[PDB]
């Protein structure tokens, strides 16, 4: 999973 | 004012602070560090072959071009035959787009953007450039053959998807729903990964459809030591449908990969990297998701590493079905210091976690200890940088071995731009507290996102003999009071059985377990704001995450019904839970902007998020988890596209809105990442200019080794494919 910002 | 499918001339760049954290690293770390950032950036060109036909030629007539002639050499020719300085930035931007998506489809929204020139002025730069003189044949047959499609704005070719009328090539352009679904079932079956393979579907003479379930591997069809794949490598018969099972996808990039990875093993700190290390060169040479699988177990055993890095096809956000990985790498330097405040998270995440809405029989049965640090990127290859990640995504590893969860602090540290004219629809006050505490916030809510949101949760399974992993007897289901009735089964995965919605709906399950958690007096403490300060990081937590289920408006497809990024998506279902809740909690209004052109503008009402927001949330969060747990995805797809659902019903009009939200977007702006080489003896650290320019040069420098050669290898990857889409 990734964070996206 | 932006243009859909182009990349303003005047788009952000920022470049990665990586200096400090490189200085720290001892001469071994530099040279695994070295080799371990070569293979993800290797690894990362696979991702243009992920993302659209022509991206692999673009990228190779590119690096062609800036080779020959730097951005400034290029300048000279290109104004020299009538470009204006406007028109020769508008392709600096586009090549750096492209180099920073790994493809010409923006990563974040899959939408395609093409240059903003005109094509027949680019012709003659790209023509009369010093590398066309150069190799004339290599550079007029690149762009015969990607020059159409660099520029094509055809409705067909705007949007990655399935199906007639989107790009993708995790699939051939013949592939739909149906033929995905399909081969899911197939691939289920034969207890075989989806993450590293794509489907092609070919017909005979006589229109009957034969798939082909294609693994990534350097290795191709000729026996190898390996047991495990090469035994699949077949046709198989599935439900009336001939499969054949192959591999070699990337093959002479994955060769790069695994050369990389060798190296780096020399520099291994300890057993738990090299057999890491060892177990993906076999998962990358052999096409082997269970040899990931065991170097990922190996990595998850290595514990607070000074060089942290994972490698290997990870998210499955990009697929259109939602099961097939991405390639990424990533090479990170430990932060200490920043990594303290989620060190003492996991001081009280195992109580924090009994604070969710669902009882304790649908969480995991042993509470493994949480592994949490704050990382400063060096590396992170393929089609973006994300600010924090938790992985490995294999749930039965999650479960059984545990998982890592990392911030990573620099990236973090470029988010952080918000000026307040580029604060929209919020009312002005709002924008003040807004400036003050988005950072602290998102280590609040990153920190609960990560860690009790993607780490919390049970599922649900029944093994091939009919035994459970929780107690059928006695576990109720607390929305209808009956015993368990669905789960998941041997070879089923989340992605498998929620598909198109498993990455948006688990995103929006941990974004809303961060928003809950953040009501938490405590929790504010652990970051540390215990006071009014504790109480403004929640309305401002609150009041983003409204605003950002509004923003979220600009990802949604309203010809085809479709979301196309899970994380928005996400965060306009919270903002329609919190809508539903009624009791004017939150508003959304139309407005007139100082500009004259439409405006919105967002009411949170404070004294009701308690008292009105938890408890809608709570109930929300409870259902999210009940339904992923019993693995029900007619009522998770019934629950969750009912709230992602997008009309102009009143009093929102949210399609009204949308057109709004377009009008005041502001482009997500591109990273510039930084090279390491290896001069000599020692590792040395090669910073850029934060510009399309310094992107495009960042890109010119990172391959000084074999350049050419991996232009020509993805042109000849590109043309063995061509002839599926
Ligand atoms: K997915
Ligand atoms: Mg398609
Ligand atoms: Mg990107
Ligand atoms: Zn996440």
């Amino acid at each position: 999973y990734g964070g996206f910002m | 004012a932006d243009t859909q499918y182009i990349l303003p001339n005047d788009i952000g760049v920022s470049s990665l602070d990586s200096r400090e954290a490189f200085r720290l690293l001892s001469p071994t770390e530099r040279l695994y560090a070295y080799h371990l950032s070569r293979a993800a950036w290797y690894g990362g060109l696979a991702v243009l072959l992920q993302t659209s036909p022509e991206a692999p030629y673009i990228y190779a007539l590119l690096s062609r071009l800036f080779r020959a002639q730097d951005p400034d050499q290029l300048r000279q020719h290109a104004l020299a035959e009538g470009l204006t300085e406007e028109e020769y930035q508008a392709f600096l931007v586009y090549a750096a787009g492209v180099y920073s998506n790994m493809g010409n489809y923006k990563s974040f929204g899959d939408t395609k953007f093409v240059p903003n020139l005109p094509k027949e002025k680019l012709e003659r730069v790209i023509l009369g450039s010093e590398a066309a003189q150069q190799h004339p044949e290599e550079v007029r047959g690149l762009w015969q053959t990607c020059g159409e499609l660099m520029f094509s704005l055809e409705p067909r070719l705007r949007h990655l998807g399935l199906g007639k009328e989107g790009i993708t090539t995790y699939f051939s352009g013949n592939c739909t729903m149906e033929d995905a679904k399909l081969a899911q079932d197939f691939l289920d079956s034969q207890n075989l990964s989806a993450y590293n393979t794509r489907l092609f579907k070919e017909v005979d003479g006589c229109g009957k459809p034969y798939y082909e379930v294609r693994l990534a591997s350097v290795l191709g069809s000729e026996p190898s030591l390996d047991s495990e794949v090469t035994s699949k490598l077949k046709s198989y018969e599935f439900r009336g449908s001939p499969f054949q099972v192959t591999r070699g996808d990337y093959a002479p990039i994955l060769q790069k990969v695994v050369e990389q990875l060798e190296k780096a093993k020399a520099y291994a700190a300890n057993s738990h990297q090299g057999q890491m290390l060892a177990q993906y060169i076999e998962s990358f040479t052999q096409g082997s998701i269970e040899a990931h699988k065991r170097g990922s177990r190996f990595w998850i055993q290595d514990k607070g590493p000074i060089v942290e890095s994972y490698i290997g096809f990870i998210e499955s956000y990009r697929d259109p079905f939602g099961s097939r990985g991405e390639f990424e790498g990533f090479v990170a330097v430990v932060n200490k210091a920043m990594s303290a405040k989620f060190e003492r998270l996991v001081a009280s995440a195992e109580q924090l976690l009994k604070e969710l809405p669902w009882p304790p029989t649908f969480e995991k049965d042993k509470f493994l200890t949480p592994d949490f640090t704050s990382l400063d990127v060096l590396t992170f290859a393929g089609s973006g940088i994300p600010a924090g990640i938790n992985i490995p995504n294999y749930d039965d590893l999650r479960q059984t071995e545990g998982f890592k969860n990392v911030s990573l602090g620099n990236v973090l540290a470029v988010a952080y731009a918000t000026q307040r004219e580029k604060l929209t629809f919020l009312e002005e006050d709002d924008k003040d507290l807004y400036i003050l505490w988005k950072g602290p916030s998102f280590d609040v809510q990153v920190g609960l996102h990560a860690l009790l949101g993607h780490g919390s949760g049970k599922l649900f399974v029944q093994d091939e003999k009919g035994a459970f992993n929780f107690d059928q007897e006695t576990v109720i289901n607390p929305e209808t009071g009956e015993q368990i009735q669905s789960w998941y089964r041997c070879g089923e995965t989340w992605d498998s059985k929620f598909s198109t919605i498993a990455s948006s709906y688990e995103e929006c399950r941990a974004e809303s377990v961060g928003l809950y958690l953040s009501l938490h007096p405590q929790v504010l403490e652990i970051f540390g704001f215990e006071g009014a300060d504790a109480e403004d990081v929640i309305y401002v937590n609150w009041l983003n995450m409204v605003r950002a289920g509004l923003l979220a408006l600009e990802f949604y497809t309203p010809e085809a019904f479709n979301w196309r990024q899970a994380h928005m998506q996400a965060r306009f279902v919270i903002l329609r839970v919190l809508l539903e809740a009624g009791e004017g909690l939150v508003t959304i209004t139309p407005t007139t902007g100082s500009d004259g052109r439409p405006d919105a503008r967002v009411r949170l009402d404070r004294s009701k998020i308690r008292s009105v927001g938890k408890p809608a949330l709570e109930r929300f969060l409870r259902r999210l988890q009940v339904l992923k747990s019993t693995g029900d995805v007619a009522g998770g797809r019934a629950l969750y596209e009912g709230y992602a659902t997008v009309t102009d019903a009143p009093p929102e009009s949210f399609l009204t809105l949308r057109d709004t939200v377009l009008l005041r977007k502001e482009s997500r702006k591109l990273i510039v990442q930084p090279n390491t080489r290896l001069e000599g003896s020692d590792v040395q650290l090669l910073e850029y200019e934060a510009s399309a320019a310094g992107l495009i040069r960042s890109f010119s420098e990172r391959f000084p080794e074999d350049g050419p050669e991996l232009e020509e290898i993805l042109t000849q990857l590109a043309t063995a494919d061509a002839r599926f889409w």
